[PDB]
């Protein structure tokens, strides 16, 4: 919150606005998915990458 | 190869019986033709089949077992 301040010689704050309240807000956010697939011949892949490592 | 089995689905047409030199000629020639075109299959492992120690399958492979599918 931020406020402002009046002046005056003698401090007649009778008509003058006062300040008001005002909330603010931040709002985060889902995004989308990170997908990275593959498909594949399991036992060609198998020839000579075991565990799938 | 290719003439002499056309002769022999061919002579049908105008009622000949072939001769036994022809066909023995006709034979020949289509073995050779099988012969030129053989190949033989070479089996493979299971799958399931062991990998032996002495292959190094720590470092050299990751091979457990054969894949031996394709």
């Amino acid at each position: 919150h931020q406020f402002s301040s009046l002046r005056t010689p003698t401090g007649d704050i009778s008509g003058q606005n006062k300040n008001n309240l005002i909330s603010g807000k931040a709002t985060g956010r889902v995004g989308n998915y990170i997908t990275v697939a593959v498909e594949y011949q399991q036992l060609e892949e198998a020839i000579k990458l075991n565990q799938l490592e | 190869a290719v003439g002499y089995q056309l002769l022999l689905r061919m002579l049908s047409d105008y009622s000949l019986e072939p001769t036994p030199q022809v066909l023995s000629n006709a034979q020949r020639s289509y073995d050779a033709l099988m012969t030129d075109t053989l190949v033989v299959p070479s089996m493979r492992r299971r799958g399931d089949f062991p990998v032996g120690q002495g292959n190094k399958y720590d470092v050299f492979t990751s091979d457990r077992y054969y894949p031996g599918d394709l």
